[PDB]
RNA sequence: GUGCUCGCUUCGGCAGCACAUAUACUAAAAUUGGAACGAUACAGAGAAGAUUAGCAUGGCCCCUGCGCAAGGAUGACACGCAAAUUCGUGAAGCGUU
């Protein structure tokens, strides 16, 4: 077990490398912070750039890139091995709720702010390539596994799926009684994992051939409380185990096939923002309002 | 103010303090009010202190009243400082001011 | 000196909003008994209220098992004297000043060297509950108690301030009342405390067992069974308290009739068997 | 805590002599010694140094 | 070290009281279980959360109480059982030599 | 009652005042004790003794005492509860052994001072000990016991 | 009265250290008051001969 | 299962199974209410929160506006969440906070106004008294009476 | 409350949006107790004859002093029928087996 203080405000958002050897967290204090796993879990960054919170890191692929959407209306772009703020995508009239890099090359990104805009990227120009306007507040997105589609989550419940070919909204998914938090795509792109605020987790079967009841799985256990945070979800790496975020202090990871719990672990003092599973190895890091990152080998 | 109320909450109330910060005795004291009343070094500083203030600050009153000519200002202040050994009875209380009260004495026959 | 980090409160005086906001000031008051200084607590209980404080520390807290503020107790909200006499309980506490300062270092020995996050020295003489407790205390909050002082100068009748006055604007109790007359140390000790001998006087006046006075009967009757209750329950029941043969029952009266083999086990049977008795949802009405 | 400063000298070595002479009496006499006669010892030292003083 | 610097710094704290005031802003929470639950007593709630704020000490108040009084002193800990070996034979010629 | 206050408060303070300047003179506190069994104020008497304790509870003569009074009073309990601290702080104490087992033979509780004796044995006490074990069960007859 | 000490001996077992209470149950038995008997009793009489 | 009840600052990750699952055996009828609680002091069991600043105080003004909030407790039971206190007027007025804009916006008092500063003795900017309620409050002609009697009889005490 | 509303649409009122978002040991009081010399009568200063420097020791005794300095009568007090466990010899008279 590993704790990771020196946040001086709530974290918000936590990624493992795709390489397992370093580890980013960012959140309230604007500073994205770049620590080691092994070792004595030492810090060898502060990244500066943002002038508000940074809502949601994410890595690309090959770990070269760090993505960080940001309340200040900006999407910074990092060089992991120097540090510097490669680009600022500074498109959108609102808060930045999260962004999302492509699978697959180009390096396209998308994007889902307060504004109700869902506006994706090409890094190469400065400009949004194309808007798709939502009517209600987005709060997360995600590329599908084939970076074709969008898919948006916001506070008008319902699940959006757009075609960046067509243009135009393709299917919905209905079910989720509350402002969806999170969504995650599992590494093999079959599945999407969701949070809302109705303290329900889901499995939803993103594949073109799903039954019309897109719902495969319901999970419970989690709470969202009276902060109303934006409590993310993670898949593990095997698809075996989910996490996600919940406010009543303890760590939740389900097993994916009997849905139940697996742990529960305590010992944070805040609301538990976002979870993740490092890649290779066991190990489970957990990033809360508390100030600190809890960091732990699991069986 | 504070130098009164010291006197006070110790009710040894047959000293006076007055405003130009002498204390006198009203009467002729018992041998044990005499003790109870004998206050240290301490507090007989920094009362002199303050009569160093008001002499300074009342220069000042007088000139503002238009009692005193500028020119009676300057020098009034020179006087002051030359004479504070005289004019207030500190070097009483702690004897290392011989150092200064000479050192104003030179400063006065340079001048 | 006594440096806590949390004040020990009864939910009346902590108040009914469940967001407090409260400050906390070292060593800020002496102690109301003791004397000794302590961190003093203060917040806002609710919307137009006094604003309250802490006014005993939590050693002399702990010994009596009473809340930091008003002094009744944090099982019951009952009144000390009032909890002490339906226990038989007595404190040996010292009354004079010298004495009580040499007790208060010991209990401070005590609970430094002790767990001491427990009542149980004080508690373990007289841990058993009693009906009369049990009865009397509230189950609900008295929010009144919190409510603003009285304006002395709207009593004197010339309420200047005029309508904006936090203070209350309604008549004093009356000072012949013997109420009036309060004083916290003997709330604390539980010495002649009005308010616990109006609470005694009144729960004496409570139903009991008068029949053992015929003391060669010893069957029992009970009134109010219904049809939907059978021999078995009752006979179960009547067991716990001792040894049996005999059950008729009466369906007219829907009552039994039931003897035990001494009118002592009676006797203790009918200790249990009064208001508390309900059997199948069924509150029954017990006479010889 | 009040010092051994000047005038407190001579007065305390002789309470500081007494103190350790009581030491060792304690712990030359035999287990089942009667518990007195320890002040005795003492006067006689008292009565060895006037004595020496007075040849 | 942690245990006696801390204790140290206790008593190092006495020796300069004035040299400034001192900064104190770590307005904290605490989460509450009140043990005494009921339906009606918090209004509803299981529990209730509570705002805590360490309030600005005025540099110019002096010391308000009396520190001096000397009290008397409690009885020590219970006393120890003497593990003697047994008390070996005093004599009679050796008691009167 | 107002003298007896009297009477009592100013013996008490020349008591308390002699204690404060002579603690370790174990004797002050045995007259203090005295006076208020003569005046039979027992719960006050006992307080002075479990405080003397507090200061020497080496001394052997103070245990006695405390338990003699117990003992005139009809105390059984209470002087048992002191022998019984006696035995286990001050094992080498001979006297106490002794005299707790003749509280018991007095009393025909001839089961109980067994208890005492193999208790005492337990420490391997001087030979004296062993021949009052010896001979209390030869004034019993008991001679098998005796031979063990 | 004007003193911080004093009368505290007469209102209460001044330093009430209680007796150590262990392996016999010794809450039950109790001792007789002292009797009276104010018509012969004298200073001499309770100081002792 | 191999996880004892006594047990603080574990030094491992437990599953769930291993951690959460019941003590066996009857419970003691020898504990009171307060007694049975897990109370970590006298009163309760105190926990330090690191809950958002904006969010509670949000919330605690909105209580005493109205007299209903959004529960604060993190377990009760983890299934349906709920308003507290008065809960008849958080679905009356649409569940808003303080920090809104209101839905009732009617009677309000009426006060002076001479905003000019250039008349002395008749500026009255932000210090303006309401029209109607006015100063020197005096409760009766006879409650009056009935406080002298209290007074006068606090004067036969001393 | 102010500003903006290609707001009704006049310069009267109302509606929306933006910014602005929780002071106060809550009294101009009622109470409650414990204290300041110092006068009135009373009271007389240690060391085994007397006149006297003192330095100590001990603690629910303090005062004066910033003091880990130094004064207060050597600051006062201490002066005590200072009895703690546990026995035996020798003869003489009287009564008993």
């Amino acid at each position: 077990i590993m704790l990771l203080s020196g946040h001086e405000g709530e974290v918000y958002c936590c990624k493992f490398h795709p390489n397992g050897s370093t580890l980013a967290s960012a959140g309230f204090d604007r500073l994205i912070l770049l620590w080691n796993v092994y070792g004595d879990c030492d810090n060898y960054a502060t990244l500066k750039g943002h002038s508000g919170a940074v809502m949601e890191l994410h890595y690309n692929t090959d770990g070269s890139m760090l993505f960080s959407a940001s309340t200040d209306k900006t999407v910074a772009v990092w060089d992991s091995e120097t540090g510097e703020r490669v680009k600022r995508l500074k498109g959108h009239t609102s808060f930045v709720n999260s962004c999302y890099p492509a699978r697959r090359g180009p390096q396209l990104v998308c994007t889902g702010s307060d504004d109700g805009t869902v506006k994706l990227w090409d890094i190469r120009k400065k400009a949004a390539i194309q808007t798709f306007q939502n009517t209600y507040q987005v709060l997360a997105v995600t590329f599908n596994d084939t970076s074709d589609q969008i898919i948006s989550g916001g506070i008008d419940n319902d699940i959006k799926v757009w075609d960046l070919r067509q243009n135009k909204l393709t299917y919905t998914m209905r079910g989720h009684a509350d402002s969806v938090t999170g969504l995650s795509l599992s590494s093999e792109g079959s599945y999407l994992l969701s949070n809302a605020m109705d303290n329900t987790v889901r499995v939803w079967d993103v594949r073109p051939f799903a039954p019309k009841e897109r719902c495969v799985k319901i999970f419970q256990g989690n709470v969202h409380n009276f902060e109303k945070n934006l409590l993310r979800c993670s898949w593990s790496p095997d698809g075996s185990k989910i996490a996600a975020g919940s406010a009543d202090r303890f760590v939740y990871v389900w097993d994916t096939t009997s849905r139940r719990i697996l742990y529960k672990l305590p010992g944070h003092a805040g609301s538990i923002n976002e979870v993740a599973f490092h890649p290779d190895e066991p190990i489970i890091i957990s990033a809360s309002s508390d100030k600190r990152l809890y960091m732990g080998e699991i069986q | 103010n504070m130098l009164n109320l010291l006197i006070h909450r110790k009710n040894l109330n047959y000293l006076h303090l007055d405003y130009n910060f002498n204390l006198k005795p009203v009467k002729t004291l018992t041998t044990k009010e005499r003790k109870k009343s004998r206050f240290g070094n301490a507090f007989h500083l920094c009362r002199e202190v303050l009569r160093l203030t008001k002499l300074v600050v009342d220069s000042h009153v007088q000139y503002r009243l238009g009692n005193v000519d500028a020119f009676q200002l300057a020098d009034g202040l020179q006087y002051i400082f030359a004479h504070v050994g005289q004019l207030t009875g500190m070097y009483r209380y702690k004897y290392k001011l011989m150092r200064q009260i000479r050192m104003c004495k030179d400063l006065k026959h340079l001048i | 000196w006594e440096d806590a980090d949390f004040p020990i409160l009864c939910q009346t005086c902590l108040g009914e909003n469940p967001y407090i906001r409260m400050t906390k000031e070292k060593y800020g008051k002496e102690c109301k008994i003791c004397a000794r200084p302590f961190t003093v607590f203060r917040w806002c209980p609710g919307v137009r209220m006094r604003f309250k404080k802490t006014e005993v520390c939590q050693t002399c807290s702990k010994l009596k098992n009473v809340c930091q503020t008003c002094l009744l107790d944090l099982e019951y909200g009952l009144p000390i004297q009032v909890r002490d006499a339906g226990l038989s309980f007595k404190d040996d506490m010292p009354k004079s000043d010298v004495n009580k300062e040499y007790y208060t270092q010991n209990m401070e020995r005590e609970i430094s060297n002790s767990d001491g996050t427990r009542p149980v020295g004080m508690l373990g003489k007289a841990t058993s509950t009693s009906d009369m407790l049990l009865k009397l205390a509230r189950t609900t909050p008295y929010y009144k108690r919190n409510r603003p002082h009285i304006c002395s100068f709207w009593v004197k009748g010339e309420c200047k301030r005029g309508e904006e006055c936090p203070y209350r604007h309604e008549k004093p109790t009356d000072p012949d009342d013997p109420l009036a007359d309060q004083n916290i140390k003997d709330r604390y000790y539980g010495i002649n405390d009005p308010v616990a001998d109006k609470l005694l006087k009144r729960a004496s006046t409570m139903p009991r067992l008068d029949p053992p006075e015929d003391k060669t009967i010893t069957t029992l009757y009970v009134g109010g069974l219904g049809d939907t209750i059978t021999e078995t329950d009752l006979r179960n029941h009547f067991y716990q308290f001792g040894e049996i043969r005999t059950i008729t029952v009466v369906q007219r009266q829907q009552c039994a009739f039931i003897q035990f083999a001494t009118r002592q086990a009676a006797e203790v049977a009918a200790e249990k068997s009064f208001n508390k008795l309900i059997v199948n949802g069924r509150r029954l009405n017990v006479k010889w | 805590a009040k010092t051994v400063t000047k005038q407190r000298v001579e007065s305390h070595f002789d309470l500081e002599l007494r103190a350790a002479v009581m030491h060792d009496i304690l712990d030359m006499m035999p287990e089942g010694i009667k518990q007195n006669k320890a002040r005795t010892i003492l006067q006689h030292l008292s009565e060895a140094w006037r004595c020496w003083k007075a040849n | 070290r942690v245990a006696l610097e801390k204790s140290v710094s206790q008593k190092v704290a006495a020796a300069m009281p004035v040299r400034a005031a001192d900064k104190l802003a770590p307005a904290q929470y605490i989460r509450y279980t009140p043990s005494q639950q009921g339906v009606a007593f918090n209004s509803g709630a299981k529990q209730r959360v509570i705002r805590m704020v360490e309030m600005q000490k005025d540099p110019m108040e002096p010391p308000r109480f009396k520190i001096n009084k000397k009290i008397p002193r409690g009885p020590p800990s219970p006393p120890a059982p003497v593990m003697h070996s047994p008390s070996r034979k005093m004599t009679v010629k050796e008691q009167q030599e | 009652e107002e003298e007896l206050n009297d009477y009592k408060l100013r013996k008490r303070k020349t008591f308390e005042d002699n204690i404060r300047k002579n603690r370790t003179v174990i004797s002050n506190w045995i007259k203090y004790a005295q006076w208020e069994e003569s005046l039979k104020e027992i719960q006050r008497a006992r307080s002075i003794y479990e405080r003397a304790l507090d200061v020497d509870y080496r001394n052997i003569t103070l245990w006695l005492k405390y338990a003699e009074m117990e003992m005139k009073n009809r105390q059984v309990n209470h002087a048992r509860n002191i022998w019984d601290r006696a035995i286990t702080t001050l094992p080498r104490v001979n006297q106490f052994w002794y005299k707790y087992t003749y509280m018991e033979e007095m009393l025909g509780n001839v089961a109980g001072a067994r208890q005492v004796f193999e208790r005492w044995m337990e420490w391997q006490p001087e030979e004296q000990a062993w021949h009052s074990y010896i001979n209390f069960e030869l004034r019993y007859k008991e001679v098998d016991r005796a031979r063990t | 009265r004007k003193r911080k000490r004093g009368v505290d001996y007469n209102a209460e077992i001044p330093f009430e250290k209680k007796p150590a209470l262990g392996f016999y149950d010794t809450s039950e038995e109790n001792y007789q008051a002292l009797d009276a008997d104010f018509r012969k009793l004298r200073q001499q009489d309770l100081d002792g001969e | 299962v191999h996880l004892d009840p006594a047990v603080k600052e574990v030094q491992y990750n437990p599953t769930y199974e291993t951690m959460f699952a019941p003590e066996f055996g009857p419970e003691n009828p020898f504990r009171t209410q307060q007694m049975a609680a897990p109370r970590n002091m006298l009163s309760g069991y105190a926990e330090p929160a690191h809950i958002n600043d904006f969010m509670f105080e949000q919330q605690r003004r909105t209580f005493a506006t109205y007299g209903y909030a959004l529960d604060p407790s993190l377990d009760n039971h983890q299934v349906s969440a709920k308003y507290i206190g008065s809960v008849e007027e958080a679905e009356k007025n649409q569940g808003l906070t303080v920090f809104e804009t209101g839905q009732k916006k009617t009677e309000k008092r009426k006060k002076f106004k001479e905003n000019d500063a250039s008349n002395i003795d008749g500026f009255l900017g932000p210090w303006a008294k309401y029209v109607d309620e006015k100063d020197v409050a005096k409760p009766s002609e006879e409650e009056q009476k009935e406080l002298d009697e209290i007074t006068a009889k606090r004067q036969k005490k001393g």
